Formats: C-alpha cells, sequence, structure tokens
C-alpha cells in the first residue's frame, strides 16, 4: 500500500519517491533523483532506516557457466582478498604481475554479470583471449567492429560512454582495466551513468598529473592494494629481452647500392649538397620538379635505401633465428607489405596484410592460437593491426625505423604473459644503420 | 569510379574550377606510363612511384596509376581458389632449406595439379603481373584524366543543366533510355537533369548512367553545361561548375551502344495489341506551358479524349510529386509508369502505374477503362445548320430528347456564336450589325425579326424592366 517507496533505474539515473543522501528532486523527472552510480549507497540507506522498497534497478544479464582455471600466486591472492572486503576499489600492480588474473578470479568469485571496459583495441584482444583461457567462456564484445552483448562483455571506454544509458543497469560487476583514464572530463560522466554496485579498477599508474585521480572514491573506490615493482620483484617476467642484430648487404646488392650512391655523391655535391637537414631535402624536391637529372638524383637515393630496407640478407638472417629458436610460436613484423609476401613465399608460412579478408584472418589467427601454424608473418603498416596474438618471440624488420609507440605496444602485449619474452629487430648495416643509428632515441 | 579522395579542384567565388591536367604534366604522364611495361607486379609499381609522390602532386600521380592499371591485361585467376592453395600449402609450417622447400612445393603442386607459386597470391592485387602493357599515349592519358576528373565532380552534383540547341532530339531519348530524372525548359532550351545527390541507394548506378549521357554530349561540335555542386558540412553552400566546348576530354569506356530498351519498346508494342480502343501516337509534339517543355512518352486516344503517358526510369518521392504538380497545368490527364526500385509504395497515385520488369498492358487498361467509366456523364454529339437561327429547344425537339440533356451538353460550333437560348451564324450576325437600330421599346418590333432578345442584348442592349410582355418602360438604347 502506502508503505512501499519506489526505486528504479532510468537512462543512467536513479529515481525514487523518497529522499536519500545524494538525491535531488526534479520537476522534470517527477522524483528525487541523481546519476545511476549512487544506487549502491542509497539502497543501503533505505535498508538501514528499515524502509521497505519496491526495487527495480538491476536487470542483470545471466552469469554464464564458467570453469575457474586460475591458481593465483601469493600476492595475487592477497589482491583478491583485499578487494573482497568492500567489493569496490583500485588494485595496483606493474605490468606482467597479472592484473588480468586478479580480475578474472574476482569474476569467478562474484558470479554476477560483468562489464570490462578497456581504453584501446589492442586490449580488447588480450582480454578476450584471457577470458577464454582462464574462464572457459567466449565473452561478448562491444568495439573493434564487433557488437555482441553477453553475460561477460568487453567494451571500449568510448563505446561504454556512447552506450552508457543502454547498459547502465545490466552488469552488477564493473571492471575498469587501465583505470587512470577514467577521471577525464568525458569518462567522468560515463562512470557515473552505470548503476553497478561492485566495481573494480586496475592500473599500474594510478597517479595522474592533472590531479584528477582524486575522483577515484566517487567513481570506482579507493586504492585497496598496491605493491611497487621493487616491493615484490619476483614470480613474474620483469622485462622483454631486446636483441638488435645487423646483417651486411649481398655481394650483388652492395654493388648497385654504392654505384647509385656514388652517382648522387657526384651530382648532389655538384650543386648545393646539404644533408640531414629537412629544409635541404625539400630543396632537392623543389629542384627535381623541373630538372630531369635532379629527379633521377632523388630516385637513386630512394633506390639506395630501398636496397637497404629490403635487403635479401635480412630474410637470410630470419632463417638463422627461426631455425635456432623453435620452442614456441614466432611472429614476424614488417612495415612493408610486399616484403611480407617474400617471407611467406620463401618459408611457406601464413601472411596477414591490411587487405586480408576478415574470414581469412580469422583462420590464420585462430589456428595460430590453437597451434596448427608455428610461425606467421604480418604487415601492420597502413591499417594499424593491433598485436592480436601473444607469443614468445617477435622479429621486427622495419629498417628505416620503428615507432617507439608501436615498439612499446609489442612489449606490453608480450609483458603480461607469465614467461619471459625475446624481441629481435633486424636492421641492415647499410643506409638504414648509418642514418637510424645516429640518434639513439632511448 | 575515380575516388573522391583523388579529386583535385579549386574554388573562386561561386565556381568550382577543376584542376585539369595540362601539357605541363606530360613529363609526369610519361614517367608513369613508362613503368607499366609487361612482366611487372603492380604492387611493386607502388614502391617505384613513391619518389614521384614527393616531386609532384600525389593526387595527380595516383590518379594516373589507377587509370593505366584499368587498361592493362593481367594473368587471369588461378584454377584453384587462392585461399585453399595457402590453406594446403602453409600446412607444413616453417621450412628453411630450399631442397625441403623444393620437396613441399612439388608435393602440393601434385596434390592440386597446378603451379602453386605462380598463383598463391593471384587474388591479391599487390601480386598481379602485367601481360599486355597499356597502349595509352602520354597525351591521351591526360585527356582521359580530365574526363575522369570531370565525371568525378559531377558525381556530387545537385543538378546538371545541359544547354542544347541542335542536338535536342537525340540526348533526350538517350537520357530516357538511360532512365534519368529531369525537367526541361524553353527560355534557353535547357535540360536540368537531377544529379546523383538526389538519389541515395543506387546512386553509384545512377551516376554511371548520367556519366554515360555526359560522354555523348562532350563528343559534339559545340556544347555548354552547368552543374550545381553542394559543398560544406557545417556551412553548406552551392557552387557552379561551368564548362562549354572543352577540349581535353577523351573517353576510354565503350558504351556498346545498345540503342534500345527492354521496357520501352515492349511498351509501344504491348499496348498496340491488348488495347485497341485507343489509337496511340509514337512521339507527341513537345508541349510547352510556362516556358517549359514537358516531353511525354506517348499520347493515347479513345476518340475525342486524349491523354499523355510517360514511363519514367528512376524514381523518387519528391520527383514525381514535383512533376505532377508541374504537370497539373497540362489540361489533360496523364499516366506515369515507374520501375520497381528502392522507392516503395509510389504507385498510390492517380497516374502512378508501377511496372516491375516490362510493360504490362493489362494493368494499363484497368485505369484506362476507369477514366471513361468515370466519364459517364451523357454527352451526345449533335449538328445544327441554322434555318434562320438554331434554337436549343429546337435542337431538343428534332432529337426527340428532353431539352435539359441538350442544355447540359451545349456545344460550340465554328459556324455560329452562342447567344443564350439560341445560335446565330456569324455571317447573319455580322450583317445584322449594319442594320444599326439605335433605340426601341414595347417589343413590338422584335416580332418582325422574330428571334430572341438575346441577340439584341449582345451588341447594344439594356432594359430596366424584368417583365417582357405588356411590360411598361421596356426600352433599349445606346449610350
Ligand atoms: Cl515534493
Ligand atoms: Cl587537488
Ligand atoms: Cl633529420
Amino acid at each position: 500500500g502506502s508503505h512501499m517507496v519506489y526505486l528504479r533505474y532510468f537512462k543512467g539515473l536513479i529515481l525514487s519517491d523518497a529522499y536519500a543522501p545524494g538525491l535531488k528532486w526534479s520537476d522534470e523527472l517527477k522524483a528525487y533523483s541523481a546519476l545511476a552510480f549512487k544506487y549502491r549507497d542509497v539502497r543501503k540507506y533505505f535498508l538501514e532506516k528499515e524502509i521497505e522498497v519496491e526495487e527495480n534497478v538491476i536487470d542483470s544479464l545471466p552469469f554464464p557457466l564458467i570453469k575457474d582455471k586460475i591458481e593465483l600466486r601469493d600476492y595475487q591472492a592477497e589482491a583478491v582478498k583485499a578487494w573482497l572486503k568492500e567489493k569496490r576499489g583500485i588494485i595496483v600492480l606493474p605490468t606482467g604481475a597479472g592484473k588480468t588474473q586478479v580480475a578474472l578470479k574476482i569474476v569467478s568469485i562474484m558470479k554476477v554479470a560483468t562489464l570490462i571496459v578497456v581504453p584501446t583495441i589492442d586490449l580488447i584482444t588480450q582480454w578476450k583471449e584471457r577470458i577464454n583461457k582462464y574462464l572457459d567462456f567466449d565473452p561478448g564484445i562491444i568495439g573493434g567492429g564487433e557488437d555482441s552483448l553477453k553475460g561477460i562483455t568487453v567494451i571500449t571506454y568510448d563505446s561504454a560512454y556512447t552506450r552508457a544509458e543502454e547498459l547502465g543497469n545490466k552488469f552488477p560487476l564493473l571492471i575498469f582495466d587501465e583505470v587512470h583514464h577514467l577521471p577525464s572530463e568525458g569518462y567522468s560522466i560515463m562512470a557515473q551513468l552505470f548503476a553497478s554496485p561492485y566495481r573494480l579498477g586496475l592500473t599500474a599508474t594510478p597517479e595522474r598529473d592533472d590531479g584528477k585521480h582524486e575522483l577515484y572514491p566517487i567513481l570506482v573506490g579507493p586504492i585497496v592494494y598496491r605493491k611497487s615493482v621493487e616491493e615484490l620483484a619476483g614470480k613474474y617476467i620483469a622485462k622483454y629481452k631486446i636483441k638488435k642484430l645487423y646483417v651486411s648487404l649481398t655481394n650483388e646488392e652492395k654493388k648497385r647500392y654504392d654505384g647509385l650512391r656514388k652517382k648522387l655523391k657526384d651530382f648532389l655535391s655538384s650543386r648545393g649538397l646539404k644533408l640531414q637537414n629537412l629544409d635541404d631535402f625539400h630543396r632537392l624536391v623543389k629542384l627535381a620538379a623541373k630538372d630531369k637529372e635532379a629527379r633521377e638524383a632523388l630516385l637513386a637515393w630512394h633506390e639506395s635505401l630501398n636496397i637497404a630496407v629490403n635487403s635479401q640478407s635480412k630474410i637470410e638472417k630470419l632463417r638463422e633465428i627461426l631455425q635456432e629458436y623453435k620452442n614456441e610460436k614466432i611472429i614476424v613484423f614488417t612495415r612493408d607489405t610486399q616484403m611480407a609476401y617474400r617471407i611467406s613465399k620463401t618459408f611457406l608460412i601464413p601472411v596477414v596484410t591490411y587487405k586480408t579478408d576478415k574470414d581469412e584472418r580469422e583462420e590464420i589467427l585462430q589456428k595460430f592460437r590453437d597451434g596448427e601454424y608455428r610461425v606467421i608473418v604480418a604487415s601492420t603498416v597502413f591499417d594499424e593491426g593491433v598485436d592480436v596474438p601473444d607469443a614468445t618471440l617477435a622479429i621486427v624488420m622495419g629498417g628505416y625505423g620503428t615507432k617507439r609507440q608501436f615498439l612499446q605496444r609489442l612489449g606490453r602485449i608480450l609483458r603480461k604473459k607469465d614467461k619471459e619474452a625475446l624481441l629481435i629487430e633486424i636492421v641492415t648495416k647499410g643506409t638504414a644503420d648509418y642514418r637510424l643509428s645516429r640518434r639513439r632515441r632511448e | 569510379m575515380l575516388p573522391w579522395e583523388l579529386a583535385r579542384f579549386s574554388i573562386v567565388k561561386d565556381e568550382v574550377l577543376p584542376h585539369f591536367a595540362t601539357n605541363e604534366d606530360l613529363d609526369l604522364a610519361n614517367e608513369i606510363i613508362s613503368l607499366f611495361k609487361a612482366g611487372k607486379k603492380l604492387g611493386e609499381i607502388d614502391e617505384e612511384i613513391e619518389y614521384l609522390e614527393k616531386i609532384y602532386d600525389h593526387k595527380l600521380v595516383r590518379a594516373f596509376v589507377k587509370l593505366l592499371t584499368r587498361l592493362c591485361e593481367f594473368e587471369l585467376d588461378s584454377p584453384i581458389p587462392p585461399i585453399q592453395i595457402r590453406r594446403e600449402l602453409f600446412k607444413y609450417g616453417p621450412v628453411l632449406d630450399e631442397k625441403e622447400r623444393e620437396d613441399i612445393i612439388q608435393k602440393v603442386s601434385k596434390k592440386l595439379g597446378a603451379d602453386i607459386m605462380r598463383f598463391v597470391f593471384s587474388d591479391l592485387d599487390e601480386e598481379k603481373k602485367i601481360i599486355k602493357a597499356p597502349t595509352i599515349s602520354a597525351e591521351d592519358l591526360i585527356r582521359w584524366y580530365n574526363l575522369s576528373l570531370l565525371q568525378t565532380l559531377l558525381f556530387k552534383a545537385y543538378k546538371l543543366t545541359v544547354y542544347v540547341s541542335s542536338n535536342w532530339k537525340e540526348i533526350i531519348r538517350r537520357a530516357k533510355w538511360l532512365g534519368l530524372m529531369y525537367f526541361a525548359y524553353d527560355k534557353p532550351l535547357r535540360f536540368e537533369f537531377l544529379g546523383p545527390a538526389t538519389l541515395v541507394k543506387l546512386t553509384e548506378k545512377y551516376g554511371r548512367n548520367l556519366a554515360v549521357l555526359l560522354q555523348f554530349i562532350i563528343s559534339s561540335q559545340n556544347w555548354k553545361i552547368e552543374a550545381e555542386l553542394v559543398l560544406g558540412k557545417k556551412f553548406k553552400r552551392v557552387y557552379k561548375l561551368k564548362l562549354a566546348n572543352f577540349k581535353e576530354l577523351k573517353e576510354l569506356v565503350i558504351d556498346e551502344k545498345r540503342f534500345d530498351s527492354s521496357v520501352e519498346e515492349k511498351f509501344y508494342k504491348d499496348f498496340t495489341n491488348v488495347i485497341k480502343g485507343w489509337k496511340i501516337i509514337r512521339e507527341p509534339e513537345p508541349l510547352v506551358v510556362d516556358n517549359r517543355v514537358f516531353i511525354p512518352d506517348f499520347l493515347v486516344e479513345k476518340g475525342n479524349l486524349k491523354v499523355y503517358v510517360e514511363i519514367v526510369g528512376f524514381w523518387t518521392k519528391e520527383y514525381i510529386k514535383e512533376k505532377l504538380d508541374k504537370l497539373k497545368k497540362v489540361k489533360y490527364p496523364i499516366l506515369i509508369l515507374l520501375n520497381e526500385e528502392l522507392g516503395k509504395e509510389k504507385f498510390n497515385g492517380m497516374n502512378v502505374i508501377t511496372y516491375k520488369r516490362k510493360i504490362d498492358i493489362s494493368l494499363v487498361y484497368k485505369w484506362l477503362r476507369e477514366l471513361e467509366n468515370k466519364y459517364l456523364n451523357e454527352v451526345k454529339v449533335d449538328y445544327t445548320i441554322s434555318g434562320d437561327i438554331i434554337s436549343l429547344n429546337e435542337i431538343a425537339s428534332k432529337l426527340s430528347l428532353p431539352v435539359e440533356v441538350i442544355r447540359k451538353n451545349i456545344k460550340i460550333f465554328p459556324g455560329y456564336i452562342f447567344l443564350k437560348n439560341y445560335y446565330v451564324s456569324e455571317k447573319f450576325l455580322e450583317k445584322l450589325r449594319n442594320e444599326n437600330f439605335d433605340n426601341k421599346s414595347l417589343k413590338e418590333l422584335v416580332s418582325a425579326y422574330g428571334d430572341y432578345i438575346v441577340e439584341v442584348l449582345e451588341f447594344l442592349g439594356y432594359k430596366l424592366k424584368w417583365q417582357g410582355i405588356s411590360d411598361a418602360i421596356v426600352i433599349k438604347d445606346k449610350k
């Protein structure tokens, strides 16, 4: 009768007949209301005052059948039990320490529908795989071109914010991988729009130069367990080994390589030879507009570096390393795409380009993960291909240079695994080594 | 088919000035043409032309490459689907030495029965190979660019006006063949074809059609066209693309000149046999109302009644609506036949008969016979040669019909003028003016001539008394 107060969810907000700490009446909404995230504390309020409610807030998705294939370490098990006392807050570990396992173990404990929100696409791939291995369940995906909504779902921060009202009341547990992005002015609202009571945050860099990480208690909760890299410094792979091998040009290459290089040395010096300065490089470009021999000059310079970057020795060096490391799956990275076909045609191993059918790419990737293929080539130049599968070793051949952003992603994508990673990078000792090795860039 | 991302042009005031290629771009055109020689991968053509991507405009370089590629002939597809070649071939994982490699190639080459290596990537455009080099001149490459670029800007056109004087007949029915949407006008004798901006779903096929009709216009002695391009996202604004009798335009597409339609010729035929009550003219003379030509397909005639018919090619809600409202000043009924396409439920009209694949003469009649069943108001043809004058009651008397049915159906005869309640031959009346009676009264003199007062009233008549017989103050006068 008149001893029942309404408490309902509506498009990212919480609605109620009666006041509660945090609510504010709205003539527009015709109820006391605030953003959805205040659901948890208002429910406990009404319950503490012994007030009977007709609660309609969480319309959960069904928590699926899983098998917990996770056996945590000591500090990992301390991490789960630290979160469990309040079921809210930020766990803090360095890369590789198993932030994912900590979360997916909590998933197995809570046994409630869970949404896991990640900043980038490379991270959707990692999370999808680890939920299959560690929980024996293929999670739904909202992002990366994929739209499936399941009892466990991986989603980007952007799709989360785009769909917040749609999904605000559907997952009781809410995981924020890479949580330091959350206090940003936009995702602040995204966090508040979910009604989820149980919310987990994961980060290696909890602190924020903006100082905006002070929003953690109102968005996810406080830090509940932290260990610095020095604080434990064990039982996990602490880095990825870099090896930068250099191989000399072919006998036939070196010949044409220098001849064209000497044709430039004579002409470029004939009229205004200034090098390594960008302004001088366009000087040659502007000259080559009208001069027939000046364009040929720039042609030979490209032809020289081409003979370097695509040196058939770099391929020959790959046969050595692939022969000499056959313990586990190897992934070859090449900026160039036509040069990737050479590696495929020579060694009879599958190739993946940016213009590869998603159907094909699925075969070549799922059989790789399964372990039908041992060694695979890829060319992520134009359509930036996220480092989809984890492995033990990866060879990068980009001679003219690797984006340290790209280079570091390969580290973190390898870093999270429990076994030490080895990263080879084959630079030719010609024009590439002479011009790239001048600046260290560490 | 040339990408927008490769369209290069400039804007001054309200005109879009296209950056056409000139003979300053011949050294460029040559060096690219030189690279398409037989036995070369076009995937490695992309590596070669990098240095030219810096020295000149990258939009002009790539646009040439796409055009030359389109005219090359390549090794045709593999007898085995390249996906299955790779699925079967790559099964042996990493193979290092060439002799084991030589073994495995032989092994699957026998298992599938074809040269694996030559076809393994045949489906990937990077690993193509030119068998027949292109035969385009460096100079005809430049004209063919300037037409590909021209057709590219037009593909984003609000409308397209084609100013024509002599070629009036041909380009129209070719457009009618192509199935375009347009309005014709008579002040400069223009045709304002709707640009592919109007369509949405099949625009790529519509724009290809309009692209076809353009080509026929450029191959002429003199021509003038103006297109309206709508540009701007936050601040939209219409610009003009004016071009008249331009030189650098050579086409390398062969339209095959099919010169007939499957629905159109099937329309003129299917009606001749299954509807014989009507006698249809093939191509009615172009009607012109409010300085605008409204070319109908054909006119059909059930005796006196004559209606115009037009079967349209492409449809859209706003187009038919705007047309029938524009043809609402046609003073004659119309029927419009539309191809079944994206637009749905467009046949819910008085003139809308939406065909599917060919002309169905059956469905035309159900409306053609409905328009005469609806005209079931008895109008009986009659002739009158005046003895002295023809009376409406007399015309009723002779016919043994009641006066009313004649009164409703009154007809106009070239012989006579119709003063109310009578007729009068125009020769009899023209002489009766020379009689020239100034004024009279009492209606006694009317009996001598014996006709109605209506005749007297038309020329110079006035009366201030409603009663006629034994009626005071009856008088007519000039003043
Ligand atoms: Cl109130
Ligand atoms: Cl502060
Ligand atoms: Cl520099």
